[PDB]
């Protein structure tokens, strides 16, 4: 999902809640081109949400 | 039954404090991307890694 300046996206994070978040600098969410086998840490939520 | 109550938040003068002017003799004193993003000089913020 592509960010873009002045907008406002809504996030609930499994540890500390619900927030919401207003981008700044348009960016890629997901990682750009990152967050694939070398993690190997945890499910696709936890892995969203540490980005 | 419903409740209802209106409230509003407004920036300081001086908040910027990085320009001699304001933009157009009357402007708007409540807080935007543009204006109080991240730009004000009361408050600094850090993370704290490692602990």
């Amino acid at each position: 999902t592509q960010t873009t300046v002045g907008d406002i996206y809504t996030h609930f994070f499994q540890e500390t809640g619900t927030v919401y978040l207003q981008a700044s600098v348009q960016v890629t969410i997901d990682a750009g081109d990152e967050d694939e086998d070398e993690d190997e840490d945890a499910t696709d939520a936890a892995k969203l949400d540490a980005e | 039954m419903g409740f209802k109550t209106r409230y509003g938040i407004g920036i300081n003068p001086f908040a910027e404090s990085a320009a001699q002017a304001p933009a157009s003799r009357i402007q708007s004193g409540m807080p935007s991307i543009l204006n109080s993003l991240g730009k004000n000089a009361y408050f600094r913020r850090v993370y704290v890694k490692g602990i």
